RNA sequence: AAGAGCAUAAGUCAGCCUGACGUUAUUCAGCAUAGCAGUGGAUGACGAGACGAAAGUCGGCUCUAGCGAACUUUUGAGCC
RNA sequence: UGGGGCCCCGAAAAUUGACGGGGCUCAAGUCGACCACCGAUACCACGGAGUACCGCAAGGUAAUCUCGUAGGAAGGCGUUG
RNA sequence: AGCUUGUAGUCCGUAAGGGAGACAACCCAGCCCGUGGUUAAGGUCCCCAAGUGUCGACUAAGUGUUAAUACUAAAGGGCGU
RNA sequence: CUGGGGGGCACCAACCUCCAAAACUAAAUACUCCUUGAGACCGAUAGCGAAAUAGUAGGGUGACCGAACGCUGAAAAGUACCCCGAGAAGGGAGGUGCAAAGUGCCUGAAACCUGAUAGUGAUGGAACGAUACGGCAUGAAAGGAUCUCUGGCAUGAAGGAAUCAUUCGCGAGGAUGUAGUACGAAUGUCACUGCCAGUGUCGUAUCUUACGUUUUGAAGAACGGGCCAGGGAGUGUAUCUUGGUGGCAAUGGCUAACCUUUUAUCUGGGCAGCCGAAGCGAAAGCAACAUGUGCGCAGCCUUUUGGCGAGGCACGACGUAU
RNA sequence: UUAUGCUAUCAGGUGGAUGGCUCGGCUCAAGAGCUUAUGAAGGACGUGCCAAGCUGCGAUAAGCCCGGGGUAGGUG
């Protein structure tokens, strides 16, 4: 975290993003898992180019009972067939309803980082 | 431009003070210089000279709205939930003129039983609809 | 014109012919490197032919000059 | 008689005057060598500032970072409300 | 022709500081601030810091005492040395 | 009237639709001489030309052009009486007032002018200064007191002798040993002293031919400025394109005019409409993959070598035009 | 006592900057909106005890009469 990452952090305004970035770097140092450092560097990118993932893509690529990190927002467009865990930064209301009806979960990045200390089997999507 | 960035610069980011005189430092006013000295820029912008084709009157022409069979199939449960469609004896009876669509295309898959009534049907849309056991009615 | 090419020939003569064909895609130079019309020249593709036992050659005259956008009128085939 | 080094004649311009000047003759000139010393912000050492990149921070690396016009970019000072 | 028009390298333009009498572009050097040290180009009779230095010869004309250089005279002759 | 007109080239037919060549008609709207209210407005070279004896003084035959000028104090309490003077001038003394603020009188800068103080000065060379060392003058406050001055001791990086001896060289001198020694920026420590920092001016040594601009090139015999104060130059509407940060998100996003305004805010409505969602083609018209294959970054698993592998890249297949 | 001068600071003159104040200006919003032959707007001249300009007024001339409000001073 040289002056470069400090500048990219200073641009942000939403407090939750800043707290996430700092805590992710701390947890990455704690567990020696590069997953959290990767997610931090992704969240620290330009806000114009974040990820917006539709339900169809998750249905296309994942399988039964996977765990998913989406540094962006999950949008509801398509049909979800099987249970999935999608810990993402934000959900739209239709996406939340579809994932709940399918039988999955919609837990934020804080909950996933607290529950799993190491990300032993997490799949990053974009 | 950032005026405070240039307090003490004199030229204010223009080079010599002999630039920024008027319209002759831009090559003319407007899109002026069509093909003498701005021809390459004229071709790259999308302002090439010429007239090509004709137009029909807007009285007679129409612009049809479209919906693919995949889209119509996927959101069928929501359609019957909103009371738009109908579910007598299982097969969905969906009428396209209440939604506001005048033609059904054929991109996508169809698995549910659909009884679709509308004005127009591409050949592949009809083929896909009837390969799933459904029926299509030319709504008149 | 100037330069380059050519000998069982790219030259001279005879026989038979009209490829001096319709349509179409790239790449090169004009315009090194490094944007820029139209337009030309090299490979090809589809459809028809000429000569020749066949292989092959033929998209004019051995290669590099002989030419011009938009708008407008006229002409050709079929359509909107 | 031929081949070389230095010098002389050939050689006259306009305000008074230009080896930088004084001056200099086994030289304070020319030719071939040599020794010692002087002389920069260059190079060496020490301390300090800034910058680039990395690191959670502490901090770490820089012989391979520190000139600058047209010009691009980043952070700050001031005036009135 | 310090002329005009090309080309390769490097410079001035936009380049401090040291030395050339002064010198846009010639030689050393590409430069954050302070202190000590040793050198480069160039110099060491006085102006002016450091040699009236060493060895072997030449010049008698104040010739010369002027790296490059837009700033420095030729053919010819001399029983001058 | 068994009539007439229209339906974006003329005529024919069907169908749809209307009755000109006469006339009137409130409300919703536009504007500001004028009245009221409000202000991220200007604050006396600004704001209207005019803080109005301002369209005035003044200028032009005329059409017409057109300035400068605000401020005593709480209260005039607006300087009694005396001397000088030709004096209804003015000066001195003496009063009023917290304070002369003494009449165009709040504060009272610079240019410019008069006097005084410090430095220097009638043998002397110039971009008016920077750096180091000295003379003279000052150094009350806001700056120092292990601070200023002078010395002793300990450690000391790069560098590093003198002197003497041996030896080499025609010689100027070199090499070895004395010696990486004595010293050496600085870092600590113990006594000693009352100055130092700073400011003005003059002298000595090195360096520098002002500043902006046009120029390949500026100290120029190229242009601009006598000096001082104040004023003085990237702004708004519409539209297109692209970044940093956000809201919502294919069951898409946003409303416009307007209504509720209870004074311009604000809360709640407002689905007309615009962009996105399907393209190709002049047009008629026709109308696509909701993953078939491979390479593989990040990340994860693992025998640390391989495996899975979102996004990325390369194919294959399909819609339409020719 | 070095004259004529040069540099810096101080005291005074001239001048009117800066600061503070401001019955003025400007912009927006809400209202209101015709008048004159029964002689208008505009102009010339006059009008005050001491009165030149502006303002008001018209030989009844900084003005006259009536009704209401207001109350002890008035003479732009
Ligand atoms: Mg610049
Ligand atoms: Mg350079
Ligand atoms: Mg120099
Ligand atoms: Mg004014
Ligand atoms: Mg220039
Ligand atoms: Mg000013």
């Amino acid at each position: 975290m040289g002056k470069k990452s400090l500048v990219k952090l200073t641009r942000k305004t939403n407090p939750r993003i800043v707290s996430l970035i700092l805590t992710l770097k701390e947890r990455a140092n704690g567990d020696s898992a590069p997953i959290w450092k990767d997610i931090a560097k992704r969240l620290e990118a330009p806000s114009r180019n974040y990820a917006a993932v539709n339900i169809s893509k998750i249905n296309r690529h994942t399988a039964e009972d996977d765990v998913l990190l989406i540094p962006g927002k999950v949008l509801g467009a398509g049909l979800l067939d099987h249970p999935v865990t999608i810990a993402a930064l934000t959900f739209s209301d239709s996406a939340f309803e579809k994932i709940t009806e399918a039988g999955g979960k919609c837990l934020s990045l804080e909950e996933i980082m607290e529950a799993n200390p190491k990300g032993s089997g997490i799949r990053i999507f974009r | 431009m950032d005026t405070k960035k240039f307090r003490g610069s004199r030229t204010c980011g223009g080079g010599t003070h002999k630039n920024r005189r008027g319209a002759g430092n831009r090559g003319g006013r407007g899109k002026a210089g069509g093909c003498k000295h701005h021809f390459v820029r004229a071709m790259m912008r999308g302002y090439s000279y010429g007239k090509h084709g004709f137009k029909r009157p807007d009285e007679v022409s129409r612009d049809v709205s479209i919906v693919n069979v995949g889209e119509l199939d996927e959101l069928a449960s929501y359609l019957v939930e909103e009371g738009l469609a109908e579910v007598k004896d299982g097969a969905y009876h969906i009428n396209l003129e209440n939604l506001g669509i005048e033609k059904v295309l054929g991109s996508g898959r169809v698995t549910k039983n659909l009884v679709v009534t509308s004005e127009e049907f591409s050949a592949s849309a009809r083929e896909k609809i009837e390969n799933a056991g459904g029926s299509c009615i030319d709504a008149e």
